[PDB]
């Protein structure tokens, strides 16, 4: 070989960077982010501090979290939802400024998605306080004209979660309810331990001892 | 030969090799080239080396109880093929227990795995069960030799003996058992949380059986070196003991044949490759 | 004295 | 604007040792693999080192190899050259030349300005009959070039390349692989030849192409040039 | 409102108003096609291994 | 208004009555007499083990040796075909890679996604590495598919129900196709480039005219979103991909589909469609990770180009002919001979 020997060094050399992109990409906890419109996704990224997606990327605890929100989409969500297989967990805001039921179809799609049967959606009930005002006021009836209980903050919170919970037809997958009053920092805490048991659940299963 | 023992070694033994060889050879198959390299394969791909190596050498095990008695091969043939089947198996032995180990890993520091734990340092960590396999099996590979024992020759070999085969003891069988014991009891009790508590039970079953096929293949192979030690030969529980140890290799060579099936195909992924390609 | 015939793999 | 400036040669004494350098600006440096190009005062080019991208590979001549070393200080993107043990012959001055390989490339492509320098066989050669040529503007002309061995490979690449050296400046690459054109060279130039002989032709010349013309084997190092064509107006 | 339909129908018209061809020629034309080219097509027919860049 | 309705009901009526006199025969049957193509055992000739993503597109240069291929790795690596060498290694602005197109110079290669915009990189730059020559923002949605016709000018296709042509030394929108009612998810230039077809997951496919933006033809032969668009190596027809599992020959001329490909065997959706140089093979992607080798003329599947371990996102023969490459969502680039 007279000079295309050089082409194969060029070839090995940046096949050797590809390897080492990869692994570099690989550590970083990818993180997509759904939720109703205005439904708070934008207040928790900017908590959590650092035009078709923006990728929030930001360190927690020695663990680096790659936050994708794409509500710029106004797409179908089947064309490119493929493209967010393997990240680590669904991040899902809820809105309970008001009402709700959009969101929940949303969840209902996306928790039984062919592609996430995997992929636990750790999901905000943010806003918790402006929801207890409204339950002062306004019942969660006007919501669920199903629920049948007491119109308290206590109870239509755990009502809510059993809701959102309930879509997970899929025993297969987890669902990490917390709430939020939107003026807190232990969110990125939050979302760090229901980060690490997911991986220490998606390792397991790799293992094939889970 | 009409021995009891060593008539149900050869009958062990042969169905050692009848399971392992297509067991390894179809795991070595799938992990190798039909499955992606990545850590969760990597351990498997090395056992399965490791395993199919001491079922390739096992039908000299066959042969060897079959004639009880002279040697076949070259001096340095013995050299060699003794030290290739303990090299692969305890080479079987470190790949379980670090497989135990990287078990464990993922469930005690999830956050470090998810930054460290990648191809470069599973692979770097089973070159280095392979070089302490290899360093433990040396002290084999520069005793074993021919001797007369017959009208034909035939190989075997006798402090020296003692700190070789008590070291081998306590690698092989206190390091790995104690490793496995704690690292599955701790992912056993982590399960007992969260989503975990509905998993306990296969859990359970598959850290009991795979921890318990280990323990009944390799506790034999090991309690009869100390009681080597206890006792003589050419008394009749001496006696008893060298003819049943030949049902003691039998059994640690069956830990071969099992380990593709209880760790390659008891994993999803393995089993639907091999199905997709045989 | 103490060799006897090992099954190989020890 | 690339830019690729030597430095470090001047005069030395016989058996005396000398560091010169190359310092790149404009194009990733990293990625190139270089090249130096002897010249003696009077005389044709000769290769001296090649420094593959990466470092991996280098590559030396025998009149230079076990008296030279070269390097490349990647970061600030100046490839090193060491030479020791000075005799005559090193009297020459040294091209910088980038190069880069992968299909459809363009070795040696840019040169530098050539830093100069004073002192007080069984491998591929290559010869040019042509030494001096008559030729006049708007007039046509041929440089021959041959070689010992034939520079088509296996692979149906000829590795030809020509060069011109216009008075003064420093040499241009105008054919590579003995058929392409290098980038701005004007439509006018042809590489033609296969095998073992080789021609380039020069249509509708001008007084700007003036200059000596250089033909250099590529298919195994070390890379012979050949005596050149001296084209004088 | 009116201005999205007006677009469709229009669209609609300056298709209607195109030329036609009738299908049992333009499958004869496909037909023809591929028969003159059936010989370099090295995957409708094996390229020999000895002349195969890919061999 | 609602005279419209009716013109639009009695136009498109108007339309099925043509075509419904222009079916005097049927591909299926005029081609009978025709040999089946035997079986078609074509066999794994290299395997691009470059990318460790989902491959999301792959492109031939017209020397017929270099692909460009693209991943969610964030990366375009160009292929030498003959020898698997990697020539470049682009490391995308946007990870979210969902086309790849290779200029037919050789010079550009343009890239986009989820970005909603697309990329156009220099491939031989004086500076030596790929630099982004222009950003094609301007979309409001994903890219979908890009296609240059030269150097400058490229035709783009988008999530937000458009396709968009553009000067790629200047980045305006020199023109833009609007018609479809859904997400153009497929693209094809004619072999002249004179005009293109986008198939949009509003199950239809639409011909654009670049110079004239007309929408002069338009092809409703599917029931699903059309993956996967191509036009027959003669121009005067094209096959369309869906989801539906159907693979299906229209005709340019004709006016609507020659011939619909489907087996029931098959109920995986089509992600690609590539016809070899004579057309008269369609070496149809589908999800089931195999690519059928359908006969084009006789309705046939011929062969299978079975290996992948997972869906196969894209499929292209060689502008000669030589060889058919498909990438998967398994990382592989598999050339195919």
């Amino acid at each position: 070989s007279a000079e295309e020997r050089a082409a194969l060094e060029r070839s090995k050399a940046i096949e050797k960077n590809l390897k080492e992109d990869g692994i570099s990409a690989a550590k970083d906890v990818k993180l997509l982010l759904l939720g109703a419109d205005n439904s708070g996704k934008s207040t928790i990224v900017k908590q959590m501090k650092i035009t078709g997606i923006v990728e929030t990327h930001f360190t927690f605890k020695n663990l680096h979290f790659r936050l994708f929100d794409v509500g710029g989409q106004r797409s179908e969500r089947k064309k490119w939802i493929h493209c967010f297989e393997d990240v680590t967990a669904i991040i899902f805001c809820v809105d309970l400024s008001d009402y709700m039921h959009e969101s929940l179809m949303l969840f209902d799609s996306i928790c039984n998605n062919k592609f996430f049967i995997d992929t636990s959606i750790i999901l905000f009930l943010n806003k918790k306080d402006l929801f207890g005002e409204k339950i002062k006021k306004s019942p969660l009836t006007i919501c669920f004209p199903e629920y049948t209980g007491p119109n308290t903050y206590e109870d239509a919170a755990a009502y809510i979660q059993a809701q959102f919970e309930s879509k997970n037809r899929s025993p297969n997958k987890e669902i990490y309810c917390h709430m939020t009053c939107a003026t807190d920092t232990n969110n990125a805490q939050v979302i760090f331990d229901a980060v690490t048991d997911i991986i220490i659940a998606n390792n397991l299963r790799g293992c094939g001892l889970y | 030969w009409n021995e009891p023992p060593v008539i149900l070694s050869m009958v062990i033994l042969s169905l050692t090799f009848l399971l392992g060889l297509p067991g390894n050879g179809l795991v070595l198959w799938v992990a190798g080239l039909k499955m992606q390299r990545t850590v969760n394969t990597i351990w498997f791909l090395h056992l399965t080396l490791a395993d199919l190596l001491c079922c390739l050498s096992l039908p000299f095990s066959l042969a060897h109880l079959a004639l009880q008695g002279q040697w076949p091969y070259g001096r340095f043939l013995c050299k060699l093929i003794p030290s290739i089947i303990v090299l692969n198996m305890f080479a079987s032995v470190f790949l379980l227990t670090a497989i135990s180990l990287d078990r464990c890993l993922v469930v005690f520091k999830p956050i470090w795995c998810q930054n460290h734990r990648n191809v470069g340092m599973a692979c770097s960590i089973c070159g280095c069960i392979w070089v302490v396999a290899f360093v433990m099996c040396i002290p084999v590979f520069v005793y074993r030799e021919i001797f007369t024992t017959d009208n034909h020759n035939r190989c075997g070999y006798k402090t020296p003996l003692v700190a070789i085969t008590i070291t081998r003891l306590v690698v092989g069988f206190l390091l790995p058992s104690v490793i496995m014991i704690a690292c599955y009891s701790f992912i056993v009790f982590r399960m007992q949380r969260g989503r975990f508590a509905k998993s306990q039970s296969k859990t359970f079953r598959v850290a009991v059986v795979v921890v318990a096929v280990f323990l009944v293949c390799w506790t034999p192979y090991h309690i009869f070196g100390v009681l080597s030690l206890l006792t003589d030969p050419e008394t009749p529980l001496g006696k008893t003991l060298m003819s049943w140890d030949h049902v003691c290799i039998a059994l640690a060579s069956a830990n071969s044949c099992f380990n593709p099936f209880l760790y390659a195909l008891l994993g999803k992924d393995f089993r639907k490759k091999a199905r997709q390609s045989i | 004295y103490r060799a006897s015939k090992l099954g190989l793999a020890r | 604007d690339v830019q690729l400036v030597e430095s470090g040669g001047g005069l030395v004494q016989p058996g005396g040792s000398r560091k010169l350098s190359c310092s790149a600006s404009g194009f990733a440096f990293s990625s190139f693999g270089m090249h130096w190009v002897r010249q003696a005062p009077e005389k044709g080019l000769e290769w001296v080192a090649y420094i593959s991208s990466g470092s991996g590979t280098i590559y030396y001549a025998d009149t230079v190899k076990g008296r030279f070393t070269i390097s490349r200080d990647d970061p600030k993107n100046t490839l090193f050259l060491q030479m020791t043990s000075l005799r005559s012959e090193d009297t020459a001055m040294y091209y910088c030349v980038r190069s880069i390989y992968y299909y459809g490339s363009s070795p040696f492509d840019f040169w530098g300005q050539g830093t100069t320098l004073t002192v007080s066989g069984s491998d591929i050669v290559m010869t040019q009959a042509t030494s001096s040529v008559p030729v006049t503007p708007g007039e046509s002309v041929s440089i021959s070039c041959r070689s010992s061995k034939s520079l088509l490979h296996s692979n149906g690449n000829t590795y030809l390349y020509w060069f011109l050296q216009r008075p003064g400046q420093s040499p241009q690459l105008l054919i590579y692989r003995m058929s392409n054109l290098a980038s701005g060279v004007p439509d006018r130039f042809s590489g033609s030849g296969s095998g073992t002989a080789f021609t380039l032709t020069i249509s509708r010349l001008e007084a700007e192409d003036v200059g000596v013309y250089y033909c250099m084997q590529h298919l195994e190092y070390p890379l012979t040039f050949g005596a050149g064509t001296k084209l004088e107006l | 409102s009116i201005a999205q339909a007006r677009k469709l129908v229009e669209q609609l018209k300056m298709e209607a108003n195109i030329d036609r061809i009738k299908v049992s020629k333009a499958a004869a034309d496909l037909m023809a096609y591929c028969e003159a080219h059936a010989k370099e097509d090295p995957l409708l027919t094996p390229v020999p291994a000895s002349e195969n860049p890919f061999r | 208004l609602d005279q419209l309705r009716q013109e639009a009901e009695q136009l498109k009526n108007q339309i099925r009555d043509a075509r419904k006199a222009c079916a005097d025969a049927t591909l299926s049957q005029i081609t009978n007499n025709i040999d089946p193509v035997g079986r078609i055992q074509m066999r794994t000739r290299r395997t691009l083990r470059g990318h460790l993503a989902k491959i999301y597109a792959m492109h031939w240069g017209t020397d017929s040796r270099l692909l460009v291929s693209a991943s969610q790795d964030g990366k375009l690596i160009i292929w030498d075909s003959y020898t698997t060498n990697k020539v470049h290694a682009i490391p995308l602005r946007s990870s979210w890679v969902m086309t790849c197109a290779y200029a037919p110079s050789g010079n550009y290669v343009a890239c986009g996604g989820l970005d909603n915009i697309c990329s156009i990189y220099n491939l031989k730059t004086r500076e030596g590495n790929v630099r982004v020559s222009r950003e094609l923002a301007g979309h409001t949605g994903y890219l979908s598919c890009c296609r240059f016709l030269d150097d400058n000018q490229i035709v783009t296709s988008s999530g937000d129900t458009t396709c968009a042509l553009w000067d790629i030394e200047t980045g305006q929108q020199t023109t833009t196709f609007t018609g479809h009612t859904g997400d153009v998810m497929s693209l094809s230039l004619a072999p002249d480039t004179r005009l293109f077809v986008s198939g949009a997951c509003d199950a239809s496919a639409k011909l654009w005219d670049v110079r004239e933006g007309m929408c002069r033809q338009t092809f409703t032969g599917h029931e699903s979103d059309i993956n996967a668009i191509c036009f027959f190596p003669n121009g005067n027809a094209f096959a369309t991909g869906s989801d539906d599992a159907t693979c299906r020959l229209f005709d340019l001329r004709a006016d609507q589909e020659l011939m619909t490909y489907s087996h029931d065997n098959i109920i995986c959706g089509i992600t690609s469609v590539s016809f070899s140089k004579s057309g008269r093979l369609l070496l149809a992607g589908y999800d089931d990770f195999n690519c059928n080798v359908w006969d084009a003329l006789k309705a046939d599947r011929a062969g299978v180009l079975a290996g992948h371990d997972n869906r196969v996102s894209c499929l292209g023969v060689t502008d000669d002919g030589m060889a058919v490459a498909t990438g998967s969502w398994d990382s592989f680039l598999k050339i195919w001979n």
